[PDB]
């Protein structure tokens, strides 16, 4: 059983911690603010079960922010193909990625 | 994903089979249960800084807290069964077979 | 550079321990109207050294302990404690400056019982393991009362901040709107270093008396590099000095005569009284200090609440 | 009303001064007139950016400068 | 060597459960957690989150291990320790070869094999710890938990008072 | 003392947030073309290298909406030294 | 998915405000007073586009206005506005507080050779309204459409046809 | 133990089942499973004998690991949702841990190792909390997170807990333990219907809940722990052996009683879903512990007993314990299968 006691009595017990897209201090936004509202917005109403077919892509853009496995994943392959031909000598780091440019701002 | 969580977990479960089956002292059952705490700590400490959720900053303390209070309650278990036997040494705890 | 400011910090904290012995020795000396040492240097200030190099060869215990290992961690932790406490503290300017400096202090302190802890278990001697389980209730129900009117002095702060807490005390001391916080705290900083008449480690045998001057001269030195440290927080803490930016000097001077003051005030009050009973120190902490330090802290809450007087968090 | 309270501050001045000074913080903020300005100086107090508004063509209590006079002021906090 | 530091400290951290739940003593159990305390307060640290360290630092270690300590003297007055102890640590430094050798790894979960410096964010917060101003939310939108908390611990000294009566 | 005191630091750190509220759109622009500068030339040094790699779209979104997503700390940074790096990840909770 | 769309260097090419964090906290007061127009145009078009992109241009405007603030301090007052940053500069924390005699020199310089008035205490965290010319973004998120609602309940409320039809209960 | 610190910890063990019960984020679903723990630990040692000291320290061990794994699969939740709400999960990995979990704060199977235990070693009306109370924050919590649980384990630790408690009495003498075994077997009859339809799991909480209470009820009101004990009952009161005998015949599960009304609609919500087998094995099964219930009243409770000479002073004092709701529970126990159609309040 959900006795859903907060609705029915109109109080805010703990609806505040619930979501990262929820009112914080100060108005700090979290990492995924936009992917995490994204989602409820799309999700909302609509039953669970039509959720997780009708929602997907919205969830795996804010499953991405949150894991960053697919940046991780190419971020692995262009540096060991960068190696790759570092130690095969067919490509020289730019002075701009190598530390001799005196950065802009 | 991240790595230094594959680490946090392999200690919580490290820490969850040193409580399971080892049948030796009881404060060393109780340190295993605060080393899952700690692990669970720094585990949603991670998490929290790294997704900047703002609001569950709290959550870690309470997770102290409360299970700190919960480890206080364990140690004055153990120490009724410390009035009892003269020892912590789990296998006492074997009146209640029959 | 930096290794030179490290090294500026920490080897003159063990000579002005070690100078500390001298003053504890003389001080008390004319309090009971007699001299301390005036024969081993030119007013005794060879009698340290002396003291120094005579502990470091005589022929230490090395017993049958339970812990060989926690032996050698008792003074390895008593020193590191002890050293690592004063990288915060603002002089006017740290070592390490950051935000979260009390706390810090606060949390490293809290560390320092394991010292304790240990050399009572390394001693096979079961007394000397009750009379170490009597230091450490002593000193864990003291830092209750550190944290708390520490709080309660950090509400009028703003901040952790050890170098905002000079900001703080500008116009005036934090001693004025915060004397009864003052003497409790100060008392209470008695009894964490295990002082009189606080001390338990004297008569009814302490917890390192299995110690002989291989360790032991580490222990008392690391113990006295709390006290220093402690007189100088609380020197921090209520009796802020002035602050020049363009001769931090000033403030050195300042708060260095005020911190010694306030050591030889230990010396003055050990000098002075007899000692307690360990449950009168027990019945002083959680039957007087205690109601009085949650009273204050709630009237440190309301009050600059109701003064429209909170303090900058920056 | 004198007699016990006299009785206590007698046997236990600690416990009296306590719960004096806890009553005192309890229901001193209550009756102060400050505790007002205390609210006003939190929320005057400017951590985030104050976010323009795009300028619909009807909102006069809105500046188009920080120095126009209408707006929220601080005359109250540069008195006291 | 250096950008992979909060790394080092959780395989310390790893080593450090294995060096106290293989369990030859309370004693050495406590001594083997205080030191993990201390290394995966360094991995929290090490993430901004200053407050969540130091709480580690004075209330795990410097409050509660305390009396973990305490109650070992007072109450308390091999083989299968050192064989789990090194089965431990040869579980972990072969899984370390492997998310070295491979930067990729499958357990139970799918794990990046480089450094965890990657995963962070670009941006400031301005004039304030966002972790510091979350925890100071307690008290402005955290009113129900601090009220379940408190009466935790009221419920606390309460049930510690009575089951160590005996009577 | 401290509520005259008090009042007055407040006001001075009402001054500090104005300043740094006036400074804000400037360090806001210069950090726009900051993140675009190293997000470009990551891109540029992406094409030269992801040239033997078959199947390969170089500056190919990993997300399936078009919004811009602010850049991680390994993007920008992903292809430059380790000094600058460590600079980067942790100047400020190493910093005294 | 698709190709992120980055502008070119050329794109990001502006003169820098090429002066250190004392010198920018120094003239801050009368920057947000007389750089007020192109700042809130920038920042309004920067929380409503969400995209950094989108905001080049307007931003080049920022640092147009910035470094034709800073060449109006050096044409007129430099002597009085560099005594003032040194000792803004000296400060570990940079306060304000310590410099007063400096700021009264430069702002005595300001007001009478540019007129400039500095703002009082409140006036640079005011929110202000910014009259711009660029259309309100109809979608910033780049949000795609939200799946449709399940149907409501409507019609009046029957009773149960032969009761709860549970094996033999009649009701 | 002072009456007034008594109403406050029950009133503590209340609060805690209702934090579970009502709260949205899962945070506070922990801090209530560590309320609810940290107040029932005095209820068990009431008595202070070194049984209860033993019996509340394993206690204590496995809903204290229990609620370790529980904030272990929030924390996984929290990865790979990034938030806190309590409804469905968004791992496999954290849905197999607070399954775990859950399965252990109720005394499932495999985690059934201390249920016979504890009870044994606790008062009845501590045992009776245990046995009644206990059950619902966590059947709660498996309500809310239906669409994440993994349906073979679900089903795998339910036939084990109804095979555990059902050849785990009948060996058993004491009425704590035979009481142990059947909650084990009842709350396996619980969650495997709880993917099928979880009014049902409701249904057999509430019909367990009330058998439960009168069973304990009536142990209190004879004070008898013991099979030999409740022979002695007939020369003294003799209503109460017809009341542990109709009760008893009830938690079986025969008809017409109204414990047959929970199991028979589970079967009747498993065959719908096409599963044949396994409600077959599962009522295969309840026929061993009907079956020891039915020697536990055949041979040692109808055919009277010999007696001992000092009942013959028991003849000549009444029963002034305060037997609260006995005729009730007595009534709702037994005769509730004409309004079995009353479960759809559950919905
Ligand atoms: C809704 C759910 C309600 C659940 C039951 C609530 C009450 C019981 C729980 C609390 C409790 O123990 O109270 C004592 C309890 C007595 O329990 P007991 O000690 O086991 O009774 C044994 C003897 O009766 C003890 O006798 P005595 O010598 O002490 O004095 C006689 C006593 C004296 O009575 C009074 O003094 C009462 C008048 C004053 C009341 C207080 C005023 C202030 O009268 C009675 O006890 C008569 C029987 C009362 C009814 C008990 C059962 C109630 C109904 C339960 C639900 C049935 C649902 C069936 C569903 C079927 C389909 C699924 O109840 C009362 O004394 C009053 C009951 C009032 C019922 C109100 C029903 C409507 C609610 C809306
Ligand atoms: C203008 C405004 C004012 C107008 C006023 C007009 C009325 C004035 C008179 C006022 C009194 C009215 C009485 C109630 C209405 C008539 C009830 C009735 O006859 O139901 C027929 C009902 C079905 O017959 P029907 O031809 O379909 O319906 C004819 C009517 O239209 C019946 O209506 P229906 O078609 O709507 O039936 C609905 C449905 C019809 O039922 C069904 O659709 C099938 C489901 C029935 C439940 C099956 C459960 C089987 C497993 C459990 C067996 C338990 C053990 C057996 C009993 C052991 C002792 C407790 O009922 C149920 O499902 C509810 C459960 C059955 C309750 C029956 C009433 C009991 C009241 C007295 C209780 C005393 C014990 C009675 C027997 C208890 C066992 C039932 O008969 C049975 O189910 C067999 C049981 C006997 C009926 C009870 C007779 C009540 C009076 C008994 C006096 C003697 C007491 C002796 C001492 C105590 C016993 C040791
Ligand atoms: C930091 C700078 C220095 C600080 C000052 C300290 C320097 C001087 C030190 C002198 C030597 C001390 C050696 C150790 C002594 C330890 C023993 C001792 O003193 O015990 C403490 C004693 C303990 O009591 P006791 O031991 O004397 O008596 C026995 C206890 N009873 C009575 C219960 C049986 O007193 C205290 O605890 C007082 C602590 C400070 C109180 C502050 C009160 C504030 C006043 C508020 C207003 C009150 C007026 C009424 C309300 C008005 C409302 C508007
Ligand atoms: C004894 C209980 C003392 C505290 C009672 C609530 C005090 C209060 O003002 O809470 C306001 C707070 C917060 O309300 P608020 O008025 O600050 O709301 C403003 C909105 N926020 C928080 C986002 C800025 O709590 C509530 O209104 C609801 C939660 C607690 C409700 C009371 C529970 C009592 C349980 C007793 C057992
Ligand atoms: C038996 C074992 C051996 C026993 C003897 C030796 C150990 C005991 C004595 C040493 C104790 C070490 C304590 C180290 C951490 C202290 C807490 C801390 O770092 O706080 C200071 C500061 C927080 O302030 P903040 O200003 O926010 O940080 C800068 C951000 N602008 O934070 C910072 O400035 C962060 C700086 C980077 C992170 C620092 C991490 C330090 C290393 C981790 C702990 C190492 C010690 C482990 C053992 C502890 C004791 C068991
Ligand atoms: C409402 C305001 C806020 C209240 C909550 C906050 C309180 C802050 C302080 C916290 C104190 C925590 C511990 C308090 C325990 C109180 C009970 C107590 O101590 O009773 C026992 C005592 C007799 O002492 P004994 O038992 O012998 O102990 C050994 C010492 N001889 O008997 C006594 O000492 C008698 C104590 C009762 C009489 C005290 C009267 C003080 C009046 C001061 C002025 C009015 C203040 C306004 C509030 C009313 C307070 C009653
Ligand atoms: C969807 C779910 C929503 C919530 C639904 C409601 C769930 C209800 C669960 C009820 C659980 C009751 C647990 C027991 C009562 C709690 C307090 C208690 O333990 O009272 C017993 C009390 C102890 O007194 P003491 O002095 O310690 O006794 C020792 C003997 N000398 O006194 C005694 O020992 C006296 C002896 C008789 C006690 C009988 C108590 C019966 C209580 C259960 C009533 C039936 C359940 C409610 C109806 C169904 C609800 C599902
Ligand atoms: C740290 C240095 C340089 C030397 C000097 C020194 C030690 C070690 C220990 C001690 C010490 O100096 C003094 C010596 O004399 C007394 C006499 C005391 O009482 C008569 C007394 O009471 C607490 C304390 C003491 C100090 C004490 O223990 O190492
Ligand atoms: C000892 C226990 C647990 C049970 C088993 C048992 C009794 C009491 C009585 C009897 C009994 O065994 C049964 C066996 O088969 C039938 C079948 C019957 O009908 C199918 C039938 O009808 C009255 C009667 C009987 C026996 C009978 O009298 O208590």
């Amino acid at each position: 059983p959900f006795f859903d006691v907060q609705k029915k009595l109109g109080v805010d017990l703990d609806h505040w911690m619930t979501i990262q897209s929820a009112e914080q201090p100060h108005r700090i936004p979290a990492r995924c603010h936009a992917f995490e509202k994204e989602w409820i917005e799309c999700a909302h109403g609509i039953g669970s079960i039509r959720a997780e077919k009708e929602c997907k892509i919205e969830f795996e853009d804010f499953r991405e922010c949150l894991l960053r496995q697919k940046t991780m994943k190419r971020l692995n392959a262009i540096k060991r193909q960068r190696d790759k031909l570092i130690k095969e000598g067919k490509y020289t780091p730019p002075p701009h990625h190598s530390g001799q440019e005196d950065l802009r701002p | 994903m991240s790595l230094v969580y594959m680490n946090i977990m392999m200690a919580f479960t490290v820490s969850l089979t040193g409580l399971l089956m080892y049948r030796s002292h009881l404060m060393s059952s109780l340190l295993c249960l605060e080393g899952m705490m700690l692990s669970l700590f720094i585990l949603a400490t991670l998490m929290i800084l790294n997704s900047h959720f703002t609001l569950a900053s709290m959550m870690p303390i309470i997770l102290l807290v409360f299970a700190a209070c919960e480890a206080a309650l364990g140690l004055s278990l153990l120490v009724m069964v410390s009035n009892t036997y003269g020892t912590d040494y789990v296998q006492n705890l074997n009146l209640l077979q029959c | 550079m930096f290794m030179i400011n490290v090294l500026t910090l920490i080897i003159p904290i063990l000579l002005a321990v070690a100078f500390l012995t001298l003053v504890e020795r003389k001080v008390l000396g004319y309090m009971q109207f007699r001299k301390g040492p005036n024969v081993v240097g030119p007013y005794g200030l060879l009698q340290p050294i002396a003291d120094a190099i005579k502990l470091f060869i005589k022929e230490p215990l090395r017993p049958a302990t339970s812990s060989i290992s926690m032996f050698i961690l008792a003074p390895i932790l008593a020193l590191t404690l002890a050293l690592t406490m004063w990288i915060p503290l603002p002089m006017p300017y740290p070592l390490i400056n950051m935000n979260l400096g009390v706390l810090f202090m606060l949390a490293m302190s809290s560390l320092a019982v394991y010292s304790i802890l240990w050399s009572g278990w390394a001693s096979n001697s079961k007394y000397a393991l009750i009379g170490a389980l009597r230091a450490v209730a002593q000193t864990i129900s003291y830092e209750v009362t550190l944290a708390i009117i520490l709080l309660s002095v950090l509400l009028m702060n703003g901040s952790f901040t050890l170098s905002t807490l000079i900001i703080t005390q500008e116009q005036v001391w934090l001693i004025f709107p915060a004397w009864p916080l003052a003497m409790m705290w100060f008392i209470s900083t008695l009894a964490e270093t295990n002082r009189a008449p606080f001390d338990l480690t004297e008569g009814e045998s302490g917890f390192n008396v299995e110690y002989a001057a291989g360790p032991f001269a580490l222990f008392f030195m690391a113990e006295y590099a709390n006290i220093i440290m402690m007189n100088i927080f609380t020197t921090t803490l209520f009796l802020g000095a002035f602050h020049n930016p363009y001769m931090p000097e000033l403030y050195t001077i300042n708060f260095t005569i005020k911190s010694l003051l306030l050591s030889i005030t230990f010396l003055w009050i050990r000098a002075s009284y007899p000692r307690f009973r360990y449950d009168q120190l027990m019945h002083l902490l959680w039957k007087n200090f205690l109601p009085l330090t949650l009273a204050l802290c709630m009237w440190h809450v309301s009050l600059p609440i109701l003064l429209s007087s909170i303090p900058p968090q920056t | 009303v004198a007699a016990f309270l006299k009785n206590v501050w007698a046997k236990e001045p600690v416990l009296v001064a306590s719960f004096a000074i806890a009553g005192l913080a309890v229901i001193l903020p209550t009756l102060s007139p400050y505790t007002k300005y205390s609210l006003m100086i939190n929320r005057a107090t400017p951590y985030n950016y104050p976010v323009p508004l795009r300028d619909d063509g009807n909102m006069p209590d809105v500046p188009s400068h920080p120095q126009d006079p209408q707006g929220p002021s601080l005359e109250w906090l540069k008195r006291l | 060597m250096m950008t992979y530091i909060v790394f080092i400290l959780s395989i310390i951290f790893v080593m450090g459960f294995v060096g106290f739940s293989s369990k030859p003593s309370p004693i050495y159990g406590g001594l083997g957690l205080i030191v993990s305390g201390g290394v995966g307060c360094g991995i929290v640290l090490n993430f901004g989150g200053s407050f969540l360290g130091l709480m580690v630092f004075l209330i795990y270690l410097g409050g509660m291990m305390v009396v973990f300590g305490y109650t070992t003297a007072m109450a308390t007055e091999n083989k299968v320790v050192l064989g789990t102890f090194i089965t431990g640590l040869l579980m972990e430094f072969l899984m370390v070869y492997y998310v070295l050798k491979d930067k990729e790894v499958e357990i139970v979960f799918k794990f990046n094999g480089m450094g965890d410096w990657v995963i962070y964010d670009t941006g400031d917060s301005g004039f304030f710890s966002e972790e510091a101003m979350g925890i100071a939310a307690l008290y402005s939108y955290g009113t129900w938990l601090v009220i379940v908390t408190g009466w935790s611990l009221l419920i606390g000294v309460v049930v510690i008072m009575e089951i160590t009566r005996g009577n | 003392s401290m509520m005259r005191w008090n009042r007055e630091r407040r006001r001075l750190q009402i001054e500090d947030f104005e300043a740094r509220i006036a400074l804000m759109p400037l360090l806001q622009a210069e950090k726009d073309r900051r993140v675009l500068q190293m997000l470009r030339e990551n891109l540029e040094e992406e094409a030269t290298i992801m040239k033997d790699v078959p199947g390969w779209k170089v500056g190919e979104s990993v997300f399936h909406t078009t919004r811009w997503v602010t850049p991680m700390m390994g993007e920008l940074y992903g292809l430059r030294t380790g000094e600058e790096i460590l600079s980067s990840t942790y100047g400020f909770i190493w910093y005294t | 998915p698709g190709i992120v769309e980055l502008p070119s260097l050329e794109d990001l090419k502006v003169q820098e405000v090429k002066v250190s964090s004392s010198v920018l906290k120094a003239a801050a007061h009368h920057y947000g007073a007389q750089c007020d127009k192109p700042n809130k145009e920038f920042m309004l078009c920067r929380w409503e586009e969400k995209d950094p992109r989108r905001c080049l241009e307007e931003g080049k405007l920022v640092n147009q206005c910035a470094l034709e603030f800073f060449r109006q301090i050096k044409r007129h007052c430099a002597e009085p506005f560099t005594e003032y940053w040194t000792c803004i500069d000296y400060s570990g924390l940079q306060l304000f507080r310590r410099c007063r005699k400096e700021q009264a020199q430069f702002d005595k310089c300001v007001l009478d050779k540019l007129g400039w008035v500095r703002p009082d205490l409140g006036e640079l965290s005011k929110v202000t309204k910014v009259k711009t010319d660029r259309p309100l973004p109809e979608n910033p998120y780049h949000s795609r459409a939200r799946p449709e609602p399940n149907p409501e309940v409507e019609g009046d409320l029957k009773p149960a046809r032969h009761g709860s039809r549970l094996f033999f209960w009649t009701m | 133990m002072n009456p007034i610190i008594l109403i406050i910890i029950l009133m503590t063990v209340m609060l805690g089942t209702i934090i579970v019960m009502i709260s949205t984020h899962w945070l506070l679903i922990w801090i209530g499973f560590e309320m609810n723990m940290l107040a029932i630990i005095p209820i068990m040692m009431k008595k202070h004998n070194p049984r209860a000291t033993e019996a509340s320290t394993k206690y204590f061990l496995t809903q204290s690991t229990a609620s370790m794994l529980l904030m272990m699969a929030i924390i996984i939740n929290l990865m790979f949702s990034g938030q806190w709400t309590v409804m469905k999960l968004f791992n496999p990995m954290a849905s197999m841990l607070m399954t775990m979990a859950l399965a252990m704060k109720l005394g499932m199977a495999p985690f059934h190792f201390w249920v016979p235990e504890v009870t044994q070693g606790i008062p009845l009306s501590s045992g009776l909390i245990l046995l009644t109370w206990q059950k619902l924050a966590p059947m709660s919590v498996l309500y809310q997170i239906l669409p994440s649980i993994n349906l073979d384990l679900i089903l795998t630790l339910s036939i084990l807990s109804i095979t555990i408690g059902g050849w785990g009495g009948l060996n058993q003498t004491q009425l704590r333990k035979i009481m142990a075994y059947s909650s084990i077997a009842h709350m396996g009859w619980m969650t495997a219907v709880l993917l099928y339809n979880p009014t049902m799991t409701l249904l057999n909480l509430i019909i367990y809940i009330i058998m439960t209470s009168t069973m304990f009820t009536l142990f209190m009101a004879n004070s008898t722990t013991t099979t030999l004990s409740l022979s002695h009952t007939w020369n003294k009161a003799p209503i109460m052996t017809i009341l542990v005998l109709i009760t008893l015949l009830s938690m079986g599960g025969l008809p017409p009683l109204s414990g047959f009304m929970p199991k028979w609609m589970i079967i009747q919500e498993m065959t719908k879903n096409d599963s044949i087998i396994l409600p077959t094995l599962m009522a295969i099964t309840a026929l061993l512990n009907l079956y020891f219930y039915m020697r536990l009243t055949y041979s040692t409770a109808l055919t009277m007993f010999p007696s001992t000479n000092n009942m013959k002073m028991k003849w000549q004092f009444p029963t002034t314990k305060r037997m609260t709701l006995l005729p009730t529970m007595t009534v709702l126990s037994t005769m509730l299968l004409p309004l079995t159609p009353i479960l759809s309040i559950l919905e």
